[PDB]
């Protein structure tokens, strides 16, 4: 039983007691029900709260990043063969901002791939079905500087082999915070200045920015040679936090992100114009 | 200690948690935590660093 | 089993 | 090893309680499904963080 | 029975005691005193220094001037406190410290003087900047100390890219940070509306996302005043008052004994 | 033949003991998954290999 | 049983451990170890301040060399840590301050090295000065802080009049104070005979004709060290050795509380 | 079964 309170039936009144009036100085919000001020029937209340428990608020996959990735010819300019992506929450708005009401978190991650290709030039024959490597790189680990160098071994970093047309690969992670909770929001430095410090470059840090390289990287390739023709892919990484506690609510956020930080840049009139008096 | 059993010597060492200067006298590093070393028969001495930290797990 |  | 509950019948068709099943397959718990079975709690803390919390029907300042 | 006040109260820690006359009634953030460190929730091994009544007493910071062009202060904790005697010098010798807070805001005025000031105590006040640039703010620039900082009316971008002031620009409806002010009140919080109270009592436990950590560099608590109802008196265009905040550390507690941290603040 | 075992819970849901449920499907043993519930043991063998132990407080070389 | 010995030592107080593989074994001055003020001997009526691991702990002094023409050196406590980390901040916070001492006097040299020092913990060290003029020592120069001072072979009298040195002569074979060195060890001491040991331990316990007093303005323990014979080696003239003091404060409780202590020690 |  999860229903929410019935309603009393409630009469008229002419006494003492005054719940209509307060005072919100004191930090408090009125506990006040119908009841308290005006005449009530008895209702047997059968609605509720189920779906916006912290869990069914958040028990949903977002589209996190977009990664593009190519397979073609090895040339000697700048290619994407390979790619790598900084893990994070941040470069999409619309999780973030749900996150957000929130100072601090605790959950379980899932990860979701979805992998899509194409042909790029009208037509140098075909391509036949590509394997996708996604590879996590924890903070430490040696980065690839080649689309197939030995650090895609991968003998002790986790590594998916995404075959193209199978269902979306999906992966589950722990709780892996340094912390007894994630930090949504760090009021502080990583590094502090101190007197004695020969330039004031070495104490310099950005702020509320914790770790270097927070969560690591995935990097992704194509594990099949390249064919005559070339094929574009994209990698779409949705993200759904479950087995979710929250601490501290947060008013949303207001106006348009600007970075990985709480600073803002323009639009910052999110009110519309409506007169004192109309409807 | 790989001296000769007939020199002796006395010796600090020592651990500064993070968040100041760095020592560079013996002064400042007195002010940490710290064993004073005496050479003699017991050839070795030990010093442990104590978990201090803020996070649960630091980085490799 | 566990039934709740 | 298996877990049986109840489910919360909404739409009910012309045939009572009706359960559902389940079971975890991995040994780490980050691999398991959501229960959903999720308990509530006051908002006291936030809306009445009062070292003296007061009765609604008395004034709020004495 | 007797006759006793939400009003009326007298706080008292270590060598220092507080009295108000006008009090409206007061705040225990999140419905959580103050405590010490448990020992299944410790994590620095080595025996904690608890200075007690020498640090946990009430420090009183410079007084600010309310007038009507007035648009906000807001201070960060522990910095408004780094040097406020022996609690300045546990702070410093030690890399790691604790504290939960008794914030006292004081702000006394006249049955005919008309204002409201919203009192509010932020987890990670995080606090938005200067310019293009983003999370650019520096160290001394984050960290006014005593001093606090203040809020604006609106967005001045500090154009100067040869010679940045790497300062931060609090706009006081997006309360500093990019969200309404209308919602800060999800915050533990407090009103001072002249025609109702003296002053703002807020008791403040330790928030962070760990048991402990460095109060050199991280702020746990930020303490926003800003005017939800402008000051005014009579019809005299030019009235101010003085809002006085004194801060009390509660349950204080350090690890991580070495020398001392002197940051540099220029 | 069904094997029962309880998850070491890391993040747990706003919802106790938590289970899983292992089948072996094949004769071979080698065709197992492997179980990691893994016991640990003494360094001593590595850091104390010595033929009269002594205890740290009293002098090493006597 | 096992293999344990007078000679082998380990002091552990807060973060800090001293070894020592050549003890004489360790004196308690008195019979009594160092306690805090019992409530029917207590006499300030405020809570007290206990800092305890931050300021109980090995504080190291700048260390001194003995050569062949050393004749003495000593020092005053508390005024030898009045600088030394978070104990010399407590000491100057409050009008009131009680401790006790683990003192642990440093010097090795070799089997083939010759020498003996007198090391003395005195209660109410007072020691004699420069003038014609009686008790007229100033506090700047009665006062040397963690460097110390000297003894000297004989009374040379500050002659200028016109403007004094207002200091201490302390002549050594006279203890500085106009009785013979050779009765000073009716006071707690240890003898560093370098054949024999490589320190010496003292602990002392709070001495005084009250239960707590002012650490800035009174001195409850000397720490005096003597060559009570030369040092010597092979046939080198000019030989020369470390002396290193290093003290730790202990059971140190304090009251009073108020603005810091500034003295003009210039 | 086998409960562990
Ligand atoms: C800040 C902040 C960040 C968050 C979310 C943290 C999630 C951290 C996850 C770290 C590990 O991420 C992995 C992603 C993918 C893979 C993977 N392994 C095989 C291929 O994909 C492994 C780890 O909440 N607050
Ligand atoms: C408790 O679970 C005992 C009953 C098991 C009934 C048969 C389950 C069939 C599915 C087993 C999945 C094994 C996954 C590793
Ligand atoms: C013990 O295992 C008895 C219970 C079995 C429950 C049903 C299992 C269904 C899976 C059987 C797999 C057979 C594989 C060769």
């Amino acid at each position: 039983q999860d229903s929410l309170p019935d309603t009393k039936a409630s009469g008229p009144a002419h006494s003492k007691e005054v719940p209509a009036l307060t005072a919100v100085e004191t930090g408090a919000t009125n506990p006040l029900a119908p009841s308290d001020t005006v005449q009530t029937r008895h209702v047997v209340q059968r609605r509720s709260r189920s779906e916006s428990t912290i869990e069914s608020f958040f028990a949903r996959g977002a589209c996190v990043a977009i990664i593009e990735v190519d397979n073609e010819q090895p040339t000697t300019r700048a290619q994407k063969l390979f790619a790598m992506w900084r893990i994070t929450y941040k470069d999409t708005v619309q999780l973030r901002r749900k996150l957000e009401f929130f100072t601090y978190s605790r959950f379980d991650m899932e990860f979701t791939f979805v992998v899509t290709a194409n042909f790029t030039n009208a037509n140098n024959g075909h391509a036949l079905n590509q394997v996708y490597q996604i590879m996590y790189i924890p903070p430490g680990a040696p980065t690839p500087k080649s689309w197939d160098d030995y650090t895609w071994q991968t003998s002790s970093n986790p590594s998916i082999f995404y075959t193209y047309g199978a269902a979306p690969a999906r992966i589950s992670v722990p709780y892996v915070g340094l912390a007894n909770a994630y930090s949504h929001f760090y009021d502080g430095f990583a590094k502090v200045p101190l007197k004695t410090d020969a330039n004031d470059q070495i104490g310099d840090s950005l702020y509320s920015a914790m770790t270097v390289d927070d969560f690591g990287v995935l990097a992704v390739r194509v594990v099949n040679d390249h064919n005559p023709t070339k094929v574009t892919s994209k990698v779409r990484i949705y993200m759904k936090p479950k087995h979710v506690r929250v601490w501290c609510p947060r008013p949303p956020r207001a106006v348009p992100y600007y970075g990985p930080g709480v600073d803002y840049r323009n639009n910052l009139d999110p009110l519309s114009e409506k007169g004192l008096t109309t409807y | 200690f790989c001296g000769s059993m007939m020199a002796t010597g006395k010796i600090l060492v020592a651990y500064a948690p993070p968040g100041a200067q760095p020592p560079t006298s013996r002064k400042e590093a007195m002010l940490g935590t710290h064993v004073i070393w005496d050479l003699g028969l017991q050839s070795s001495c030990t010093m442990v660093v104590p978990w201090i930290s803020n996070v649960t797990y630091r980085q490799t | 089993i566990s039934e709740v | 090893g298996a877990q049986v509950s109840s489910q919360k019948v909404g739409a009910h068709e012309n045939s009572s309680t009706i359960n559902y099943t389940t079971i975890n397959y991995y040994k780490d718990s980050a691999s398991n499904a959501a229960s959903k079975q999720d308990y509530s709690q006051d908002p006291s803390k936030f809306t009445e963080p009062l070292k003296d919390v007061l009765i609604k029907t008395a004034p709020a300042l004495n | 029975a007797c006759g006793y006040s939400d009003r009326v109260l007298q706080l008292t820690l270590g060598n220092s005691t507080i009295t108000t006359q006008e009090a409206a009634n007061s705040v225990v953030a999140y419905g959580r005193w103050p405590e010490f460190i448990r020992d299944d929730e410790a994590n620095p091994v080595d025996q904690p220094t608890e200075p007690d009544v020498a640090t946990c007493r009430f420090y009183t910071l410079d007084t600010v001037m309310w007038g009507k062009e007035s648009k906000g202060w807001w201070w960060k904790l522990p910095d408004a406190l780094r040097d406020m005697g022996l609690f300045g010098q546990n702070m410093y010798y030690h890399y790691l410290g604790r504290s939960g807070y008794t914030v006292h805001v004081q702000c006394n005025a006249s049955k005919f003087h008309q204002g409201a000031l919203g009192v509010f105590a932020i987890p990670e006040y995080c606090l938005a900047g200067d310019s293009d640039k983003q999370r650019y703010t520096s160290y001394a620039n984050a960290n006014p100390g005593e001093r606090g900082g203040k809020f604006y009316s609106q967005f001045n971008k500090d154009n100067a890219v040869t010679s940045p002031k790497r300062e931060f620009c609090p706009v006081d409806y997006l309360l500093g940070c990019g969200v309404l002010l209308g919602n800060a009140f999800v915050y533990p919080h407090q009103i001072i509306n002249l025609r109702t109270n003296n002053s703002a009592t807020i008791v403040l436990p330790y928030v962070n996302a760990l048991a402990i950590d460095s109060m050199v560099k991280h702020n746990n608590w930020g303490i926003a005043i800003l005017p939800l109802s402008p000051l005014d008196f009579a019809q005299d265009s030019s009235v101010e008052i003085p809002i006085t905040v004194t801060i009390a550390p509660m349950c204080s507690e350090f690890n991580g004994l070495r020398n001392v941290t002197a940051p540099k603040f220029q």
